DNA sequence: CCCTGTCTGGCGTCCTCTCACCCCTATGATCATGA
DNA sequence: TCATGATCATAGGCGGTAGCGTGCGCCAGACAGGG
C-alpha cells in the first residue's frame, strides 16, 4: 500500500518473505564457498527460525517485530482468530446496496411499512431507476440516465415512486441478538434524513430512540423479494420463537 | 570469526559495547568449544575460485 | 451498611448518602459491561455447536420419550403441566384413570383444547416425544420437535431449529446476573418414595434412609408438595395417611447423624479395644 | 461440552470457523479428512444455498439427482 | 461590593453554607507539574536536573576521560503559538546544554587533567506548554493526561483462597521499585518461603540471605528466639519462660519448688504462667523425649576429633545428644517452633536449600538470571551488586523510600534510593509476622497506594531513557578516538533524545488528542486521572475491583463522572478541590475542628492521614460560632460512615461541592438524580456543541464563572483600567495609574481570535462584550468565547418545555420541537471543515495548479479565479471545484458529495525554490500589508499612550497650557523643567521611544523575512493549498438533543407553530417531552429544574412588564430588591441602594429575558423556596398550568407541567451518520466493498445477521447477500446488467475471498483442493 | 506406574464515528573557497 | 592548483561494551516430579 508520502509502509508478509530469501541466499553462498567444518550450522538455525517466524510467528520463543513492540503478522495470524479470513471476510461480509441512518418514531405508519428518506431511497435504488429510464425512453444510454439522476430532475421522483411501490427492504439493528432483529418493510418516502420506524415493532429490536442507528439493505433478486415478503415481513413475526408470547405488546 | 579469550573472570556484558558480537557457535545452549580445523590441519586455502561471488 | 439511606429523591440527599448510592450504581454499570462481554460469546458457542440440525424427516418412528411432570421445588407448583406439555407429540397414549379408556391417541399434537382437557381430568404425567430421544439419522424428525414456535401449526419440514434454539437460549443472557423440619401448606394424601422405615417405641414412624422423598398427593391425582427427607428423620405420620395444613410432620437433627436401629436388644462392643480403637475423653464440665 | 462437541466434528470447516484453527487444520491435514459441506456454515463459507429454507428443497433435488 | 461585570447581571444565589475556601485554579495539575519539570532548579531534584545529574558524568572504559555536566538553558522558540498552529511545526524550544570534557593523565586518576573544555551543545527539542495547559505537536493541540499507578515501596498482598483449592491462603510481599528489578517474596502450600526476581524462576528465599554474607548461625539468630538447655546433674534441665507455653499441652508433670504446677494431659493456663513468673521459676526438668525434635541453632564441633557433632538447623536425636554430652557442652541452644506462634518457615526453607556459602548462592542467582553459561565469582559479584545495590540500575524515589519506611513502621522517611540488608530482612520479618496472624494485609485500590504521575514526571522519564541511550553512545565514542582534538558536540548527537521525547509527545497511550468543542470539555479533559497506559492495567483484561469506587475516593476522585462502556472507573476524573501532594498522592482540604469550634483554617489531608482521624460531614448545622447544634453528628471514622458525638470530631469538610468534579457540579439539583442518570448527564454535558448565540443557564450552580474564567477561551484582563477602543477584531485597555509600571508607558491590546477551526470542527469564536469608555477591574472578562456569555458558561439554550404525551411523536425518548425554535435561529450551529490539496512530485514531471484545465467548461471555472484556487467568499455546493489540479489527467480537489458551505479562508504554502503563482503573491502582499499595518498600529497606539503619559507628567512643574501644542509632538522633552524626577522620566520615556523605533525597524524586517520565506515540507511536494469551508447546520428531525440530567432523545418532528399546546395567555410551548421517562429512569431533578426555571422566567416577565411600561427606577428598585432577598439564611444579601439609579436600569436590561438563579450542588434550593419564588411571580403554586390544544382547540384535562429547561444540542447530528451505497469502490486484497463513510462504503452484514437469516428460511436472500452483492466480481457485473435490463436474476459463482482462503492455506504446506 | 503439580496453549460482544501516526541519523561524496 | 571543510543526499532492523519485562483469568490437557 502507498501512504501518499513517497514511501511504502509494507505489509508484514513481504518483510517475512524478504527475511527468508536474505537468509537463504546467504546460506547458498556459504554452502558454495565451503563451510568452516563445524560451522555450516548457525546459518541453518537462522533459516529454520526465519521460516518458523513466517509460518506461525510467536509460537516459537520470542516473536519478531518491525515497529515497535507489536509482533508482526505471519500466515497463521491471517487465518486464525478475529481479524482473519474466517470471521472477518468469509462469514460476515461488507455488502453493496445498503445504507444506514438514525431512527425516529412517526406513528402514522401501518406496521408493515417504515419511513425512509428520499436521498437514501434514491441512492440505494439506482440501477432500478436506470432500468426504468431506458425502458420508458427518457435517456438513450446509461450515461445520460446517470447524469439525469445526479442532477435529480423533476421526473425521477415519479420513477422512484414507481420502483418503491411493492418492493421490501430489510431493516437491521446493529446488535442483532435474536432472529426478530432483521425484519422487512415496504418503504414510504420521507422528506428528511431519518428512518421513521413503527413504534410497536421497536419492542422486538430492543430499540429506544435516544440515538439508535439502523441499517437498511435491499433485496435485489426476485426470490429475495418473495422471501422478504412471505418469510420476514413485519406482520408475520408477531410471536416470538422463545415461547408463545406476542412480541407486538403495546409498550 | 575466530577470537581467543577467556570466559569467566572477564564477563561478557562489560565487553558487549563493541562489535565482534552476534553470539557464540552453539549447536546448543552453552557456548560450544569450537575446533580450529583451519588453524590446526587446514592452514592455507581458497583454491575454490576468486569467483568474486556473482 | 447498617445505617440506611433515610432520604428519598423528592427530598434531598446529603453527601454521604449520595456517595453510597454511587457505590451501588457503578457496581451495576460494570456488571452490565462484563455481562454483555460474556453473553455474546455464549450465543456464539451455542450457534456453533448447534449450527447444523435441520428438520429433515416427517416421522422417525419410535416411542421412547421423556416424562413431563410439573416441577416441584417444595412450595407452590412453579411451572404447571399446561405450560410444559403445550404442543408436543405424545409418546405413549394417555389413558385417563378409567383404565383401558384412551383419552388421546399416541401421535396427537397437544394444542390448547387438548391442554384444557388435560387440566380437567388432572392428568398425572403426559409422556411426550423429545428431540433428544429421536431416531433420524443426520437430523431431527418433525414429530419429535413439536409445534413450530412463533407459529401455530406443526413444524415445517426444513426450518433450521438449531439456530433459533441457540439464539433463544443466548438472547436473554444480557438480562441475567453475574456476580430443620418439614412445614406443609396444603392438604391431601401423604406419599413416601424410596424409604426404609421402622416403628420406634413411641409409636411413630422413624426412617432409616437418606433417599426418602415425601410427597403431598392432592385430591385429583397430582402432587403439590415435595420434600427431601434426611437420614434418620422422625415422622409424626406414615405413608398413605391424611394430614392438615400448618402441621409439621417431620423432625430431625441437621447437626447429628442418627445411627438408629431396627431390632430391640442389648448393646455390646465388638472389635473395640480401649486405648487404640476408642479413647478415654471425659466431658469435664458436664459429666456424661 | 459444547466447545469440545463443536471442535469434534467430521467436518473441518465448521471446526475451523469455530475456535483454534491451527489444531483443527493440522489434525485434518495429517488425517486427509474430506468435508462434504454438510449443513449450514460450510455452505455459508463456500457461497451457496443454505440447506434450511428454500435451499432445503434445492438440496433434496440435488441429492436426488446424485 | 461587586465587580463591574458583576453589576451587569448579578446571579440570584440560594445556598446556606457560608463558604470558606473558594474554588482553586482548575488547571493547576498540568501547569504546576510542567513548571516543576522545566525550571532552573538548584539542590538537585526535581526536574531536568535530576536526569542530568543522575546520568552524568559519563566516564569512559578506563581511558581516564570524563564528560561532566555544568548547566542547561532553553532559548526562545522560533515560532509563537499562532504561527505554529497555522504552519504545522512543533511548538518546541531548543535545549542548550553546557557540557565539559576533562581528560586525566597516566598513573594518577587522582591527578591533574591536562586540558578541559566547556562548551554549549544542542540536544533535542522539548515542546513547551501553552498557558491553557496544552501542547502543540503537529499543529494539533494535544493534552498529556495524568496516570494513576502503583506507589513504589513494599506491598504485602495476600493471594486469598483460590490457590491449591484447599483454602490455605498465600502471602506475597512485592517490593515495587521506581526503576529497576522487582522482588517478590511468597509462600507455597508446603509453607516454604520462595523469592523471585522479575517474575522469573523460583528459588528458596534464604539463598539471598547467604548472598548478603550471612552465615546460617546468624540467620537463625535473626529469625528465631533461643531456648536454653543446661545439663545440671539431672535430666538436662531447661530455662523456661512460660509465655511460650500459652495453650500448649505438656507431655509430663511440670513441677518446681517441690510443688506440682502443670499436670500431664492438660495445657498451661494463663494463671499458671502467672504462678511460674511470680515465683520466678527458671530451671525445670525435661524427659528424654522432649528434645526428640528440637532444632539446634548453631554448629557444635568436637574439640578432640575436630569434626562436626551436629550441623546447624538440625533436629536432635538420642545419639546426637550422646555425642555432644560427652564432648564438654553444657549449654544447648534450640529454637521455638510453635503451631500458632512461630512456624519454622525459615527452617524448612534452609532445609530445601542446597547452597552452603556466599559463592554458591551468588552462582545460583547468576544462573537463574542468565540461563546456561559459566559463572565466575567476579561476574556473580558484579551482577548481584548491580541488581539492588547500585545507584545506576536500581532507584527507589523519595516516594518509594517513604512508603518503604512507613509500611515497615520506621521513623526517618529519608534514606538512600538503593536497598540494603536491613531492608530485605525487614520485608521477610513483616511477611512472617503477617503469616503468624498479627498485622494486616494491604488492599490495592486504597488511594494511599495509588500515585499520580503527570506531564513533568513522564517527560522526565522519557528524557532519561533518551539519555541512557546517548550514554550508551558516548561511552562508545569517548575511549575510541584521538584526544585532545575533539569537542563535546562531535560526540553527543541529538537524534535519540529528540526521538524519545518526540515519540512520547507524538504517539503514546497518554498523549492524546484534545476533545475541544466546549470550554467544559477542555477543562475536564485536562483534569483526568487515567488508569491505563504504560505501567498500568489494560481494558480487555482487568477487571472487577479496579472498576469500583473505593471508600477513599471521597473528595479526591469524582464518583459520578466517568465514561460508561468498556472502561468505567479506569478513566476517573479528578475532583474540584483535590490538589496533588508533594510526593504524588492525592490530598484534599479540611477544616480543623478544635475541641468546640470549627476553626476556619484549611488543612490538607492525604489518603492515609484521613483514616486515622474522624471527619465531620460537609452539611452539618452549626450556630454562628462553630458549635455543632446537634449532639449526634454524622461522620466517618476509618472508611466507614457512622454517627458520632459532638466533640470527638477532628475535621469538617470545607464546602459541599467537593465530592464531585467540575463536569458534574454544573448540574443543578444533583442530589435529586439517581447516580446513573447523573453520570449520563455529566458525560453528555461534556459532549455539547456551541450554538450561534449562546444564552445563559437560568438554573445554574454558580460554578459557571470558575469554568469559564479558569479555562482559556475568554480574554481575561491583565491590568485593569478604562477601555479605549472596542472592535470585533481588537480591544484596547488603557491601564489605570494605580496599577501601572513607571517605564514602558503601557496600554494593552487584546487581539481576539476570530472564526477559526477547532479540533471537533466547531467554530471557536470570541466576541467582545464590553462597551466603550467602560471601567474594567483586574481579573475580569473582556471578550466572551465559545459558549460563554458575560463571563458565564452557556452551553445550550433554555426553552419552554411541557411534559405531556403528544400523539405518539415522543414515544420512547423522542423530543418534539416547535417551528418557533428553528425560526429564531437558536440552535443553528456553525461548523468549519478543512480541505487540503497537495501538489506532489511524480514522473513525467510535476503537477499543475493553474486553471487551464481539460474536460471542463465555463460552468465549473466560473467559481475559480485565473489561477485555480477558489475565491474567498464563493458559496459553493456539494461537488464543485475548489482547487484545480491536473497531473501529467484531472485530479482537481472537489467538495465532498453532500456538504455546502462558504469558503472563508485559503492558505497557500510553498516549498522554497518553486515559482510562486499570482495568487500566492496576492496572499503574500496581503499578509505583508496586514502585518505592516498591525506593527505600525502597535507603534502608533503605544506612542499615543506614551504621549498621554508625557501630558500627564507635565500637568505640574513648569506647565505650558498654550505652548504645549504649538510645536510638533515628538519634542516634548526640551521644555522648561529642571533636573527633577520629571526630566528623568522624560529621559526614560525617550529611551523607551528610541527602543520602540529601532525595535520596530528590526521586527518589521524579521516579519518580512517570515512572510517572504518558504516552509520546510513533505518529501516531494510543491505547494499545499488549504481551504476552509464554513457550513451552517441548523436543526432537523434526527439530531440529538438532551438536557443536563440524562434525558436524551432524537428530535422526531418539527411541528408548526399552531399545533403546539398553548395556555390561557396565548404563548405556545416550544418543546413537548415525554413524562414516562421520569419514574423508571429516576431523574427527578429535571422537574425541580423545570419549576425553578418557570419561577425565574416569571420574575423576568414581571421585570419586562414593569419596564415596558416606562416606569421610573423606584418601582424597579422595589421589585428587584424583593426578588433578591426571598429566602432563608442565605449567602447573597445584596442591596440595590448602592447602585445609583443607572446600573439598576442596566441590570434590569440584563434581567428582562429571565433572572439567573444559582443553585449549588448539595446545598440547593428546597421545595418551599421554589414555591415562595413562584408566589412572587403570579404563576400557579403547583407549577402546572392548564394547557389548551392546538389542533382541536379544546382543553387538556388534568393540568400539565410547563416551565423552562436548559437543553443542549449534542454533536451527534443526522447528516453525519446517514449514508447510502448502491455500487462504489471495492477493496484490493479481498474483492469486498470498503468500510466507512468518507470512503464510500457499505454496511457490514455481520455474523449475527447471517445467523438471523439462517434462523428464518431465507436462503436466496443470504446467497445474494454474500455472493452477488458482496464478493463475486463476474457475478455482480452480471447482476448489474440484469438489474438495468429488468431481469431480476443472479448467476451465483464463488466468493473471491474463499479463493483467498485457498491461497493462504495453500501457501503453507497444506494441500487444500476442490474435489469432483 | 500412579498420582499430582506445573506449564503453556487456547479463549475473552457487535456495529458505527472521529483523530493522529507511518524513520531520523550517520557517512560519504562533491563543490566551493582559501591559501 | 590543491587541500580542507561544509553541506546535501542517500542508505538499514533491542543499543550496547546491559537490561529492558512487573496491574488478567479460567480451563484443559500434556509433560513431568515425587513416591
Ligand atoms: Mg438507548
Ligand atoms: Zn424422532
Amino acid at each position: 500500500v502507498p501512504l501518499d508520502g513517497g514511501r511504502f509502509a509494507t505489509s508484514d508478509l513481504n518483510d517475512l518473505y524478504r527475511r527468508v530469501i536474505n537468509r537463504n541466499n546467504r546460506l547458498k553462498r556459504l554452502l558454495d564457498l565451503a563451510a568452516p567444518d563445524i560451522i555450516v550450522r548457525n546459518e541453518k538455525r537462522m533459516l529454520q527460525e526465519a521460516v518458523d517466524a513466517l509460518l506461525d510467528n510467536g509460537r516459537r520463543g520470542r516473536a519478531i517485530t518491525g515497529s515497535n513492540k507489536r509482533p508482526l503478522k505471519s500466515l497463521a495470524d491471517m487465518i486464525k482468530g478475529k481479524q482473519g479470513r474466517f470471521r472477518q471476510n468469509l462469514l460476515g461480509k461488507r455488502v453493496d446496496y445498503s445504507g444506514r441512518s438514525v431512527i425516529t418514531v412517526g406513528p402514522y405508519l401501518r406496521l408493515h411499512q417504515c419511513g425512509l428518506p428520499k436521498k437514501m431511497a434514491l441512492e440505494l435504488f439506482k440501477p432500478f431507476i436506470y432500468g426504468k429510464l431506458e425502458l420508458r425512453g427518457l435517456a438513450t444510454t446509461i450515461k445520460a440516465a446517470k447524469k439525469m439522476v445526479e442532477r435529480e430532475e423533476a421526473v425521477v421522483w415519479d420513477i422512484l415512486d414507481e420502483v418503491i411501490r411493492e418492493h421490501p427492504v430489510l431493516l437491521n439493528r446493529a446488535p442483532t441478538l435474536h432472529r426478530l432483529g432483521i425484519q422487512a418493510f415496504e418503504p414510504v418516502l420521507i422528506e428528511g434524513k431519518a428512518i421513521q420506524l413503527h413504534p410497536l415493532v421497536c419492542a422486538a429490536y430492543n430499540a429506544d430512540f435516544d440515538g439508535d442507528q439502523m441499517a437498511v439493505h435491499v433485496p435485489l433478486t426476485l426470490e429475495a423479494q418473495l422471501e422478504a415478503r412471505a418469510l420476514m415481513m413485519s406482520t408475520n413475526n408477531i410471536l416470538s420463537p422463545a415461547n408463545g408470547e406476542p412480541i407486538i405488546v403495546p409498550s | 570469526l575466530f577470537v581467543e579469550f577467556d570466559p569467566e573472570v572477564i564477563h561478557t556484558t562489560t565487553i558487549n559495547a563493541t562489535r565482534g558480537v552476534s553470539h557464540f557457535v552453539r549447536f546448543g545452549a552453552s557456548p560450544a568449544i569450537v575446533p580450529s580445523a583451519v588453524i590446526h590441519q587446514l592452514s592455507v586455502y581458497k583454491p575454490k575460485d576468486i569467483v568474486d561471488p556473482a | 451498611i447498617e445505617t440506611p439511606i433515610t432520604a428519598n429523591f423528592r427530598e434531598g440527599l446529603n453527601v454521604l448518602q449520595y456517595f453510597i448510592s454511587t457505590h451501588g450504581a457503578r457496581k451495576g454499570l460494570a456488571d452490565t459491561a462484563l455481562k454483555t462481554a460474556n453473553s455474546g460469546y455464549l450465543t456464539r458457542r451455542l450457534v456453533d455447536v448447534a449450527q447444523d440440525l435441520v428438520v429433515t424427516e416427517d416421522d422417525c418412528g419410535t416411542h421412547e420419550g421423556i416424562m413431563m411432570t410439573p416441577v416441584i421445588e417444595g412450595g407452590d407448583v412453579k411451572e404447571p403441566l399446561r405450560d410444559r406439555v403445550l404442543g408436543r407429540v405424545t409418546a405413549e397414549d394417555v389413558l385417563k384413570p378409567g383404565t383401558a379408556d384412551i383419552l388421546v391417541p399416541r401421535n396427537t399434537l397437544l394444542h390448547e383444547q387438548w391442554c384444557d382437557l388435560l387440566e380437567e381430568n388432572s392428568v398425572d404425567a403426559v409422556k411426550v416425544r423429545s428431540v433428544v430421544s429421536c431416531d433420524t439419522d443426520f437430523g431431527v424428525c418433525a414429530h419429535c420437535y413439536g409445534r413450530d414456535l412463533a407459529r401455530g401449526h406443526i413444524i415445517n419440514k426444513g426450518e433450521a431449529i438449531g439456530v433459533i434454539a441457540a439464539q433463544s437460549i443466548g438472547e436473554p443472557g444480557t438480562q441475567l446476573t453475574m456476580r430443620s423440619s418439614i412445614q406443609v401448606k396444603n392438604k391431601g394424601s401423604i406419599k413416601l418414595s424410596n424409604v426404609k422405615s421402622v416403628v420406634n417405641s413411641s409409636g411413630k414412624l422413624v426412617i432409616t434412609s437418606r433417599n426418602t422423598e415425601l410427597k403431598l398427593i392432592d385430591e385429583f391425582g397430582r402432587t403439590k408438595e415435595s420434600y427431601k427427607v434426611p437420614y434418620g428423620a422422625v415422622l409424626a405420620k406414615g405413608d398413605g395417611e391424611q394430614v392438615a395444613g400448618g402441621e409439621t410432620v417431620a423432625n430431625w437433627d441437621p447437626h447429628t447423624m442418627p445411627v438408629i436401629t431396627e431390632v430391640s436388644g442389648f448393646v455390646r462392643f465388638t472389635d473395640m479395644i480401649d486405648g487404640q480403637t476408642i479413647t478415654r475423653q471425659t466431658d469435664e464440665l458436664t459429666g456424661l | 461440552g459444547i466447545t469440545k462437541a463443536s471442535l469434534a466434528t467430521e467436518s473441518f470447516i465448521s471446526a475451523a470457523s469455530f475456535q483454534e484453527t491451527t489444531r483443527v487444520l493440522t489434525e485434518a491435514a495429517v488425517a486427509g479428512k474430506r468435508d462434504e459441506l454438510r449443513g449450514l456454515k460450510e455452505n455459508v463459507i463456500v457461497g451457496r444455498l443454505i440447506p434450511a429454507g428454500t435451499g432445503y428443497a434445492y438440496h433434496q433435488d440435488r441429492m436426488r439427482r446424485r | 461590593v461587586y465587580s463591574y461585570t458583576e453589576k451587569k447581571r448579578i446571579r440570584k444565589d440560594f445556598g446556606k453554607r457560608p463558604q470558606v475556601l473558594d474554588v482553586p485554579y482548575l488547571l493547576s495539575i498540568q501547569l504546576d507539574s510542567f513548571q516543576k519539570f522545566i525550571e532552573q532548579d538548584p539542590e538537585g531534584q526535581y526536574g531536568l536536573e535530576a536526569a542530568f545529574r543522575s546520568v552524568f558524568p559519563i566516564q569512559s572504559y578506563s581511558g581516564n576521560s570524563e564528560l561532566q555536566y555544568v548547566s542547561y538553558r532553553l532559548g526562545e522558540p522560533v515560532f509563537d503559538v499562532q504561527e505554529c498552529q497555522i504552519r504545522g511545526v512543533t511548538y518546541s524550544a531548543p535545549l542548550r546544554v553546557k557540557l565539559r570534557l576533562v581528560i586525566y593523565e597516566r598513573e594518577a586518576p587522582e591527578g591533574t587533567v591536562k586540558d578541559i573544555k566547556e562548551q554549549e551543545v544542542y540536544m533535542g527539542e522539548i515542546p513547551l506548554m501553552t498557558d491553557n495547559g496544552t501542547f502543540v505537536i503537529n499543529g494539533t493541540e494535544r493534552v498529556i493526561v495524568s496516570q494513576l499507578h502503583r506507589s513504589p515501596g513494599v506491598f504485602f498482598d495476600s493471594d486469598k483462597g483460590k490457590t491449591h483449592s484447599s483454602g490455605k491462603v498465600l502471602y506475597n510481599a512485592r517490593i515495587i521499585p521506581y526503576r529497576g528489578s522487582w522482588l517478590d517474596f511468597e509462600f507455597d502450600p508446603k509453607d516454604n518461603l520462595f523469592v523471585r526476581i522479575d517474575r522469573r524462576r523460583k528459588l528458596p528465599a534464604t539463598i539471598i540471605l547467604r548472598a548478603l554474607n550471612y552465615t546460617t548461625e546468624q540467620i537463625l539468630d535473626l529469625f528465631f528466639e533461643k531456648v536454653i538447655f543446661e545439663i545440671r546433674d539431672n535430666k538436662l534441665q531447661m530455662e523456661l519462660v512460660p509465655e511460650r507455653l500459652r495453650g500448649e499441652t505438656a507431655s509430663f508433670d511440670i513441677e518446681a519448688n517441690g510443688k506440682v504446677y502443670v499436670e500431664k494431659g492438660r495445657r498451661i493456663t494463663a494463671r499458671h504462667i502467672r504462678q511460674l513468673e511470680k515465683d520466678d521459676v527458671k530451671l525445670i526438668e525435661v524427659p528424654v523425649e522432649y528434645i526428640a525434635g528440637k532444632v539446634v541453632a548453631k554448629d557444635y564441633i568436637d574439640e578432640s576429633t575436630g569434626e562436626l557433632i551436629c550441623a546447624a538447623n538440625m533436629e536432635l536425636s538420642l545419639d546426637l545428644l550422646a555425642k555432644l554430652s560427652q564432648s564438654g557442652h553444657k549449654r544447648i541452644e534450640t529454637l521455638f517452633t510453635n503451631d500458632l506462634d512461630h512456624g519454622p518457615y525459615i527452617s524448612e526453607t534452609l532445609r530445601v536449600d542446597p547452597t552452603n556459602d556466599r559463592l554458591s548462592a551468588l552462582v545460583e542467582i547468576y544462573r537463574m538470571m542468565r540461563p546456561g553459561e559459566p559463572p565466575t565469582r567476579e561476574a556473580a559479584e558484579s551482577l548481584f551488586e548491580n541488581l539492588f545495590f547500585s545507584e545506576d540500575r536500581y532507584d527507589l524515589s523519595a516516594v518509594g523510600r517513604m512508603k518503604f519506611n512507613r509500611s515497615l513502621l520506621r521513623e526517618e522517611i529519608e534514606g538512600s534510593g538503593i536497598l540494603s540488608k536491613d531492608d530485605i530482612i525487614d520485608v521477610m520479618k513483616k511477611l512472617i509476622d503477617i503469616r503468624n496472624g498479627k498485622g494486616e494485609v494491604d488492599d490495592i485500590d486504597h488511594l494511599g497506594n495509588r500515585r499520580i504521575r503527570s506531564v513533568g514526571e513522564m517527560a522526565e522519564n522519557q528524557f532519561r531513557v533518551g539519555l541512557v541511550r546517548v550514554e550508551r553512545a558516548v561511552k562508545e565514542r569517548l575511549s575510541l578516538g584521538d584526544l585532545d582534538t575533539l569537542m563535546p558536540q562531535d560526540m553527543i548527537n541529538a537524534k535519540p533524545i529528540s526521538a524519545a521525547v518526540k515519540e512520547f509527545f507524538g504517539s503514546s497511550q497518554l498523549s492524546q488528542f484534545m476533545d475541544q468543542n466546549n470550554p467544559l470539555s477542555e477543562i475536564t479533559h485536562k483534569r483526568r486521572i487515567s488508569a491505563l497506559g504504560p505501567g498500568g492495567l489494560t481494558r480487555e483484561r482487568a477487571g472487577f475491583e479496579v472498576r469500583d469506587v473505593h471508600p477513599t475516593h471521597y473528595g479526591r476522585v469524582c464518583p459520578i463522572e466517568t465514561p460508561e462502556g468498556p472502561n468505567i472507573g479506569l478513566i476517573n476524573s479528578l475532583s474540584v478541590y483535590a490538589q496533588t501532594n508533594e510526593y504524588g498522592f492525592l490530598e484534599t482540604p479540611y477544616r480543623k475542628v478544635t475541641d468546640g469550634v470549627v476553626t476556619d483554617e484549611i488543612h490538607y489531608l492525604s489518603a492515609i492521614e484521613e483514616g486515622n482521624y474522624v471527619i465531620a460531614q460537609a452539611n452539618s448545622n452549626l450556630d454562628e460560632e462553630g458549635h455543632f447544634v446537634e449532639d449526634l453528628v454524622t461522620c466517618r471514622s476509618k472508611g466507614e460512615s457512622s454517627l458520632f458525638s459532638r466533640d470527638q470530631v477532628d475535621y469538617m469538610d470545607v464546602s459541599t461541592q467537593q465530592v464531585v468534579s467540575v463536569g458534574a457540579s454544573l448540574i443543578p439539583f444533583l442530589e435529586h438524580d439517581d447516580a446513573n442518570r447523573a453520570l449520563m448527564g455529566a458525560n453528555m454535558q461534556r459532549q455539547a456543541v456551541p450554538t450561534l448565540r449562546a444564552d445563559k443557564p437560568l438554573v445554574g450552580t454558580g460554578m459557571e464563572r470558575a469554568v469559564a474564567v479558569d479555562s482559556g477561551v475568554t480574554a481575561v484582563a491583565k491590568r485593569g483600567g478604562v477601555v479605549q477602543y472596542v472592535d470585533a477584531s481588537r480591544i484596547v485597555i488603557k491601564v489605570n495609574e494605580d496599577e501601572m509600571y513607571p517605564g514602558e508607558a503601557g496600554i494593552d491590546i487584546y487581539n481576539l481570535t476570530k472564526y477559526t477551526r477547532s479540533n471537533q470542527n466547531t467554530c471557536i469564536n470570541q466576541m467582545p462584550c464590553v462597551s466603550l469608555g467602560e471601567p474594567v477591574e483586574r481579573g475580569d472578562v473582556l471578550a466572551d468565547g465559545p459558549s460563554t456569555d458575560l463571563g458565564e458558561l452557556a452551553l445550550g439554550q433554555n426553552m419552554r418545555v411541557a411534559f405531556m404525551p403528544w400523539n405518539g411523536y415522543n414515544f420512547e425518548d423522542s423530543i418534539l420541537v416547535s417551528e418557533r425554535v428553528v425560526q429564531e435561529d437558536r440552535f443553528t450551529t456553525i461548523h468549519i471543515q478543512e480541505l487540503a490539496c497537495v501538489s506532489r512530485d511524480t514522473k513525467l514531471g510535476p503537477e499543475e495548479i493553474t486553471a487551464d484545465i481539460p474536460n471542463v467548461g465555463e460552468a465549473a471555472l466560473s467559481k475559480l479565479d485565473e489561477s485555480g484556487i477558489v475565491y474567498i467568499g464563493a458559496e459553493v455546493t456539494g461537488g464543485d471545484i475548489l482547487v484545480g489540479k491536473v497531473t501529467p489527467k484531472d485530479s482537481s480537489l472537489r467538495v465532498p458529495n453532500g456538504v455546502s458551505g462558504t469558503v472563508i479562508d485559503v492558505q497557500v504554502f510553498t516549498r522554497d525554490g518553486v515559482e510562486k503563482d499570482k495568487r500566492a503573491l496576492e496572499i503574500e502582499e496581503m499578509q505583508l500589508k496586514q502585518a505592516k499595518k498591525d506593527l505600525s498600529e502597535e507603534l502608533q497606539i503605544l506612542e499615543a499612550g506614551l504621549f498621554s503619559r508625557i501630558r500627564a507628567v507635565l500637568v505640574a512643574g513648569g506647565v505650558e497650557a498654550e505652548k504645549l501644542d504649538k510645536l510638533p509632538r515628538d519634542r516634548w522633552l526640551e521644555l522648561g523643567l529642571t533636573d527633577e524626577e520629571k526630566q528623568n522620566q522624560l529621559e526614560q520615556l525617550a529611551e523607551q521611544y528610541d527602543e520602540l523605533k529601532h525595535e520596530f525597524e528590526k521586527k518589521l524586517e524579521a516579519k518580512r523575512r517570515k512572510i517572504t520565506q518558504g516552509d520546510d515540507l513533505a518529501p516531494g511536494v510543491l505547494k499545499i493549498v488549504k481551504v476552509y469551508l464554513a457550513v451552517k447546520r441548523r436543526i432537523q428531525p434526527g439530531d440529538k438533543m438532551a438536557g443536563r440530567h440524562g434525558n436524551k432523545g432524537v428530535i422526531s418532528k418539527i411541528n408548526p407553530i399552531e399545533d403546539m399546546p398553548y395556555d390561557e395567555n396565548g404563548t405556545p410551548v416550544d418543546i413537548v417531552l415525554n413524562p414516562l421517562g421520569v419514574p423508571s429512569r429516576m431523574n427527578i431533578g429535571q422537574i425541580l429544574e423545570t419549576h425553578l426555571g418557570m419561577a425565574a422566567k416569571g420574575i423576568g416577565d414581571k421585570i419586562n412588564a414593569m419596564l415596558k411600561q416606562q416606569q421610573e427606577v423606584a418601582k424597579l428598585r422595589e421589585f428587584i430588591q424583593r426578588a433578591y432577598d426571598l429566602g432563608a439564611d442565605v449567602r447573597q444579601k445584596v442591596d440595590l441602594s448602592t447602585f445609583s439609579d443607572e446600573e439598576v436600569m442596566r441590570l434590569a436590561e440584563n434581567l428582562r429575558k429571565g433572572m439567573p438563579i444559582a443553585t449549588p450542588v448539595f446545598d440547593g434550593a428546597k421545595e418551599a423556596e421554589i414555591k415562595e419564588l413562584l408566589k412572587l411571580g403570579d404563576l400557579p403554586t403547583s407549577g402546572q398550568i392548564r394547557l389548551y390544544d392546538g389542533r382541536t382547540g379544546e382543553q387538556f384535562e388534568r393540568p400539565v407541567t410547563v416551565g423552562y429547561m436548559y437543553m443542549l444540542k449534542l454533536n451527534h447530528l443526522v447528516d453525519d451518520k446517514m449514508h447510502a451505497r448502491s455500487t462504489g469502490s471495492y477493496s484490493l486484497v479481498t474483492q469486498q466493498p470498503l468500510g466507512g463513510k468518507a470512503q464510500f462504503g457499505g454496511q457490514r452484514f455481520g455474523e449475527m445477521e447471517v445467523w438471523a437469516l439462517e434462523a428464518y428460511g431465507a436462503a436466496y436472500t443470504l446467497q445474494e447477500m454474500l455472493t452477488v452483492k458482496s464478493d463475486d466480481v463476474n457475478g455482480r457485473t452480471k447482476m448489474y446488467k440484469n438489474i438495468v435490463d429488468g431481469n431480476h436474476q443472479m448467476e451465483p459463482g464463488m466468493p473471491e475471498s474463499f479463493n483467498v482462503l485457498l491461497k493462504e492455506i495453500r501457501s503453507l504446506g497444506i494441500n487444500i483442493e476442490l474435489e469432483d
